[PDB]
């Protein structure tokens, strides 16, 4: 019971996502459901972002501010989602979702 | 520019390379290679990120106040939906765990 | 090229079956389609019955009529089909479909 | 009453006992154990009939004019739809061959 993270984070199930940035860099609409196989099953994501950009207030925790500048930034990963673009071309695309909180280092 | 506290590498991993996975329930599940969609089939694959085993950060994280701290990069996982089949041979969409990050953990020295 | 069957038969794909006898002995309606998995795919059977009850006219061919009475009767097998009964209880039931032509022997 | 020209036996066979089968195209296909329906799963099974290997008709059929004829009981197959998966790991409904009868064949002596 002595472990501590350089940055804190929260995970949550995101159930009403309707917009996202795909692997190409476009804004696409995330559909609310996957109808086929005739269920139909709703489409939701397990997300995890940063609680805030600074746990301590020099940047991230545990850092050597004596020679480093930090910040806790949410990082993203790609996940396939059923989407549409301008209400057309409905299909599976790789979209960016917040997947973790990570410490960014900068020199001085 | 910036620099990560922990060195990571990403990779596209197909269900074919993967085979099995653990769901949000603890169960080992087989990940199906292709999923039936409207037109035809869809090869099932994942984008995974993990601590780079041959990165600079293999013994402790970068930028750590080594005075008060011990540190370490570790791969953390996330839940992605996948068409899978369980032990009782049932096919369905389930959340399985996949590596999505490499984060730094500290322990007070 | 010298083989001959005791009874002849024909196979055909049956595409408009709407009634059948189930494993319990009831008359049930065979639905025309299997909607789920959201295709939807039509429901058809590969059937095979007797061309007629007598290829030769003593009964079946190759028999010893000198001490046997034969007839070629269509025999059935059970296959699961999506069905309904009195327009309710839609589900998968075992129904009887003609599956082959067979020679029935009787003594004298 | 009557009597069959060839002795046969029927049996319920699950996809689990079966494993693989040949479709209407020649391809070897794996037969899935359970199929997803509205409520839940449905164990996949078949009703098969074949020549009884230990029936009286194991050397020739019954009631045959042995003068002009040689005879023999053989198992014939039929096409049944089944949820299956092919060699390219695609899942779908296909017609596969299953034993459904034991018929008598004659050859002129």
């Amino acid at each position: 019971r002595g472990e501590v993270s350089v940055c804190d984070s929260e995970s949550l199930w995101v159930t009403d996502k309707s917009s996202a940035i795909d692997i190409r860099g476009h804004q696409v609409t995330v559909l609310g459901e996957i109808k086929t196989q005739n269920s139909p099953v709703k489409q939701y994501f397990y997300e995890t972002r940063c609680k805030e950009a600074r746990p301590v207030k020099n940047g991230c925790r545990g850092i050597d501010d004596k020679h480093w500048n930090s910040q806790c930034k949410t990082s993203q990963t790609y996940v396939r989602a059923l989407t549409s673009e301008n209400n057309k071309l409905v299909g599976w695309r790789w979209i960016r979702i917040d997947t973790s909180c990570v410490c960014a280092l900068s020199r001085k | 520019g910036q620099l990560s506290v922990c060195d990571s590498i990403s990779e596209w991993v197909t269900a074919a390379d993967k085979k099995t996975a653990v769901d949000m329930s603890g169960g080992t599940v087989t990940v199906l290679e292709k999923v039936p969609v409207s037109k035809g089939q869809l090869k099932q694959y994942f984008y995974e990120t993990k601590c780079n085993p041959m990165g600079y950060t293999k013994e402790g994280c970068r930028g750590i106040d080594k005075r008060h701290w011990n540190s370490q990069c570790r791969t953390t996982q996330s839940y992605v939906r996948a068409l899978t089949m369980d032990s009782k041979k049932r096919i369905g969409w389930r959340f399985i765990r996949i590596d999505t990050s490499c984060v730094c953990t500290l322990t007070i020295k």
